[PDB]
């Protein structure tokens, strides 16, 4: 795969600056942050539930584990 | 009538790839002189008194 | 519900953000290569640059504003008949082959 | 010289948007080729007798020039070879790049060609893990009807691990990581033939970027990331991946009470200890890798990447919390409540990828409309 | 209104010059301008004077992806010095030493130029100019070449390999040949009443006088290897180029690897 | 049981200041190469 065999693309203006003559960070912060907080908000239903539920288990048994390993008066 | 610091840097050491080359050579030079006691004095200074060379002379003269 | 949630999964799944149609979106087997290779010019066209948008979304890690995502109401599919006649085809080919 | 070296690495395709995710290979060849340097400067000091093998090794240590650390680099190299592994094939599985059948199964053979390599690595220090994980693993074979046994001890050289079997570990040791790398190359050759896979799984034929720059400088941003976290590990907590039985020299009269794998075996692990057969046991351990090879085939989507696939991601996260879970549980006692949740964990491994997943491929199709 | 407004604002007297060439007397022309240009406004309100403000060159890149067209044109550039500079000579000099090629030329392979060599001998392109555009303050200066879509980055890679050839090492003889190329172009090109009229109309606007061939003779004789090297490296040596592309470029380089390639 | 423990705490020390310099510089160069890609603007031109 090389490039002038990719593919077919008409009618596509792609405009660019050099990098000389621009920020590398520009509104790092100010557009960033945001952008990072959208991101988290998109995803995590997705990610933190299974994560929150392995957490449940994981203090329930161990706690389940320690309470089994003591006083059984009889 | 006046140049900043980074474009003396770059006409006189970054331009040619020579120079450029020199001055990262004697840059790691003096660079690695630098850090490398820089660093040290930083650990010893953490851990002052509790290094050999710190109590070592109590029982030196060998 | 099914529309209700539909119109729900849509906007969850996400492309429209993207700006991309749901056949912007198919996996490329080869029944869907040889329905592009088909499409007329602006359809072609059309689907290199929403995809070719996209990608440079994802590259920023950004979307579109909310007034150019692909709505659901609107989302066609402009592919649906070239490819359902590349596959009516091949099974027809996969029939003879059977002797 | 100029071709293979070109159009192969500079001029070549990428995406322009292929993500962090995608880092994780170049580190895996960063990390075997730190893995064979500093195994290479170990193999110069390291004997394999059983009287000096773990003598051998401390010697490395404590006497010769930076021994330690090419030592600790060695032992925590291997940690951050699977981290990266793992990462490697969550990223293709999330991404449905498994679709290059190719270069996945390749990719399959690679993931248990580098377990077989680590276990081996493991062996060769002979403190009382080495040796009782030598007896362990190779012990798996025995589940084979009939032959087993007659495997086993072949394997061994004898009755038991002994002398022969850590003559033989060290060989094979030294070998595997060059067998490693002539198939990873094969894995690439089979990548290049499609080139990669991004993020949307939508091809990128029309945005494609050159290598160099973009991401030659994104490699080594990410393999200085890796050194990073190889040198905190190494420089600060040489051990704290490690099991402090192995600063204990091979007892074969006795197995240490609390024994447990290496980390990145735990969750195998604690699927082979869920069930209370044997041959069971091993048949789902062989079997929680080699799944791996039936995902191309389990794929309902008709989309090819998690990305626009909200129910996919919710169980894909659940199988990285189970898998974490599994983890967890391979670290404790086979005790209540542990033995429960273990197999409930082990059943819902195999229940995500054999049944859940494909299923909400096929619910995600049909909300589409197709 | 719109064109009204626009003439009454720039065809100003002090804005126009009368040039002749040929068969006729300067006192002849003078007088008849006396006669029919005097009418001619000199002036222009307070705030009408239009005047130019300097230009900003943007090292940048502009791509017209149209896979649909046979051949593919590149133009790139970096920013010149302007009319006025003396710098121009030996950058035509310079130009001149890479200079113009397409395939009807008979000299193939034999061509003095490196470039025009390499483009012959491995059909890399159609045709291909360096150019010296120049405007008041700023200008662009680089090179044209029209290929199929396979070889704009060898087009391009050698293209960049001469101008950085020039900076390092532009040698005697070819600056030799330049020069001569260069005196060759500035005397067959004012051949004739239109282009020593033009030529005469253009300068005085530009210059303010017309540059007299004994001066241009006099500024060429002034370059030679070492000026070539100084000036070429002052205007393309690690400067950011403009670049733009139509038809068919998948193959046009990214702007990064062009931008490496000016060092 | 561990005679390199000094050692390998000050060489931890010059590791910290060294990425301390290094990353963000890599991150630097990063940046300053995919500006070109992610400041470009893209515009379809399709004849109609
Ligand atoms: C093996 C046993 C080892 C034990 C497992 C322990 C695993 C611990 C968890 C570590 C994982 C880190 C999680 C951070 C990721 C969070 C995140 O950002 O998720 C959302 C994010 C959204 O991305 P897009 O859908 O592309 O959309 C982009 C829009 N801007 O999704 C991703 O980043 C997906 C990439 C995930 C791949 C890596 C997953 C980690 C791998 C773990 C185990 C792998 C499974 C297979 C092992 C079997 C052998
Ligand atoms: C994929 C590549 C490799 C992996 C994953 C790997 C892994 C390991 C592991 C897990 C250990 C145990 C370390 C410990 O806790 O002490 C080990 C030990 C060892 N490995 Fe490797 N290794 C790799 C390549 C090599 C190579 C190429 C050589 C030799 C040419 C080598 C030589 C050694 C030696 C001599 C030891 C014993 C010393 C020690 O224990 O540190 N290894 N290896
Ligand atoms: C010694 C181990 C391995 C090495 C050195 C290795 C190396 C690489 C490299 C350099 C890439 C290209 C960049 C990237 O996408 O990350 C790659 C891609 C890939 N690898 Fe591996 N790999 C290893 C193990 C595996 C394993 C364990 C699997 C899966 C079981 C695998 C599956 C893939 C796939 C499917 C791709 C294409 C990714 C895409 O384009 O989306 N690899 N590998
Ligand atoms: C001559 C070469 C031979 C015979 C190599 C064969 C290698 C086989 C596999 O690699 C392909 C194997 C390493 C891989 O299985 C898929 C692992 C996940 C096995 C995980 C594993 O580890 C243990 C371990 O490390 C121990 O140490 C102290 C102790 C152990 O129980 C007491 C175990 C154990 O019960 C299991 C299941
Ligand atoms: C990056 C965080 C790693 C998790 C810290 C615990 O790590 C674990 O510690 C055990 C002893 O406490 C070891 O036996 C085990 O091998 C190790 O993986």
């Amino acid at each position: 795969r090389q490039f002038g065999h990719l593919t077919r693309v008409r009618h596509v203006i792609t405009y660019s600056l050099s990098p000389f003559e621009q920020r590398a960070f520009p509104h790092y912060f100010s557009k960033g942050i945001p952008n990072v907080l959208r991101r988290t908000r998109a995803c995590i239903l997705r990610v933190a539930p299974p994560f929150v539920a392995f957490y449940l288990v994981y203090t329930w048994g161990t706690q389940e584990f320690e309470k089994s390993k003591r006083k059984n008066p009889a | 009538v006046a140049p900043t610091l980074t474009a003396r840097l770059y006409s006189l050491l970054f331009r040619r790839t020579s120079t450029f080359a020199l001055t990262i050579v004697v840059g790691a030079l003096f660079f690695e002189r630098a850090f490398d006691q820089g660093a040290d004095a930083i650990y010893e200074h953490i851990n002052e008194g509790k290094l050999w060379k710190h109590i070592k002379h109590k029982y030196e003269n060998k | 519900w099914l529309e209700g949630i539909r119109k729900w999964y849509y906007n969850a799944a996400g492309f429209n953000k993207l700006g991309l149609m749901r056949d912007d979106t198919i996996h490329e087997n080869d029944d869907v290569k040889e329905a592009i290779r088909r499409l007329p010019e602006n359809l072609y066209d059309d689907r290199v640059f929403r995809i070719k948008r996209a990608l440079d979304l994802s590259m920023r890690q950004q979307i579109l504003p909310k007034e150019q995502w692909t709505k659901y109401e609107e989302d066609k599919s402009y592919l649906e008949p070239y490819l359902k006649e590349v596959i009516r085809e091949r099974k027809e080919r996969e029939e003879w082959a059977k002797k | 010289l100029m071709k293979i070296v070109n159009n192969a690495f500079i001029d070549l395709p990428a995406p322009s948007n292929i993500s962090s995710w995608w880092n994780f290979g170049s580190l895996l060849g960063i990390c075997l080729i730190l893995q064979i340097l500093t195994g290479l400067f170990l193999a110069m000091h390291y004997t394999s007798d059983t009287t000096t093998a773990f003598s051998s090794v401390t010697h490395i240590c404590r006497d010769v020039n930076y021994g330690w650390i090419i030592r600790y680099m060695h032992a925590n190299g291997a940690s951050m070879f699977f981290i990266c592994l793992y990462m490697h094939v969550g990223r293709g599985l999330y991404y449905g790049s498994y679709t290059f059948l190719e270069t996945w199964n390749i990719g399959v053979i690679l993931l248990l060609t580098v377990m077989a390599t680590a276990f081996m690595g493991y062996v060769l220090p002979w403190g009382q893990m080495s040796f009782w994980g030598a007896t362990v693993i190779t012990n798996l074979l025995s589940a084979i009807p009939y032959i087993g046994t007659n495997l086993v001890e072949w394997i061994w050289g004898g009755f038991s691990v002994d002398k022969a079997t850590l003559t033989r570990f060290f060989a094979f040791h030294f070998i595997l990581p060059f067998i490693i790398m002539a198939i990873a190359m094969v894995h690439l050759l089979f990548l290049h033939e499609t080139g990669s896979n991004n993020p949307t799984g939508i091809s990128s034929d029309v945005d494609k970027i050159p290598f160099h720059p973009y991401y030659t400088i994104k490699d080594i941003l990410g393999a200085l990331l890796l050194i990073l976290a190889l040198m905190l590990l190494v420089l600060f907590a040489p051990d704290l991946l490690g099991d402090p039985d192995n600063y204990t020299p091979a007892n074969p009269l006795n197995t240490p009470p609390h024994i447990k794998p290496e980390w990145y075996f735990l969750f195998a692990y604690a699927i082979l200890r869920s069930i209370p057969n044997k041959l069971g046991g091993v048949l789902a351990l062989a079997f929680s890798i080699l799944i791996l090879a039936l995902i191309p085939l389990l794929h309902t989507s008709k989309q090819r990447s998690m990305m626009f696939r909200p129910l996919s991601q919710c169980l894909f996260w659940a199988l990285v919390a189970d898998l974490l879970t599994l983890t967890w549980i391979g670290g404790q006692p086979v005790e209540h409540p542990y033995i429960t949740i273990g197999q409930l964990a082990s059943v819902l491994y195999f229940l995500l990828i054999l049944v859940l997943m494909p299923t909400a491929g096929t619910i995600e199709n049909k909300l589409l409309k197709w | 209104a719109d064109l009204t407004e626009y003439l009454s604002r720039h065809y100003k007297a002090p804005r126009m010059v009368l040039a002749a060439a040929g068969g006729l007397e300067h006192r002849q022309l003078l007088d008849l301008a006396q006669k029919h240009f005097s009418g001619l406004s000199g002036t222009y309100d307070e705030d009408a004077v239009p005047t130019l403000s300097p230009c900003r060159f943007t090292g940048s890149q502009i791509c017209h992806r149209e896979d649909g067209l046979p051949l593919a044109h590149v133009a790139i550039a970096v920013e010149g010095p302007g009319w006025a500079h003396p710098d121009n000579v030996a950058l035509q000099v310079a130009n001149a030493i890479i200079g113009h090629y397409d395939c009807t030329y008979g000299g193939g392979a034999h061509l003095s130029s490196p470039l025009a060599s390499i483009a012959a001998t491995n059909k890399l392109c159609q045709s291909f100019q360096t150019f010296n555009i120049c405007y008041a303050d700023t200008g662009l200066l680089g090179a044209h070449f029209v290929c199929d879509h396979m070889s704009i980055d060898d087009m391009m890679f050698v293209l960049q390999g001469q101008w950085m050839r020039l900076c390092t090492s532009a040698t005697e003889s070819e600056v030799l040949r330049g020069k001569n190329l260069l005196r060759n172009a500035l005397v067959s090109h004012l051949d004739g009443t239109t282009p020593v009229c033009e030529d005469i109309g253009r300068s005085l606007l530009t210059y303010g006088r017309r540059i007299p061939l004994a001066e241009w003779e006099s500024r060429i004789a002034e370059v030679d290897a070492r000026v070539v090297r100084e000036v070429c490296s002052k205007y393309f040596y690690d400067q950011c180029p403009a670049v733009a592309g139509f038809g068919p470029i998948e193959q046009l380089p990214d702007y990064n690897r062009i931008r490496s390639g000016m060092f | 049981a561990e005679p390199e423990h000094d050692h390998r705490k000050r060489m931890g020390l010059k590791m910290l200041l060294m990425m301390g310099l290094l990353l963000p510089l890599v991150y630097a160069m990063k940046r300053h190469k995919w500006s070109v890609l992610k400041s470009r603007k893209l515009a379809y031109r399709p004849p109609k």
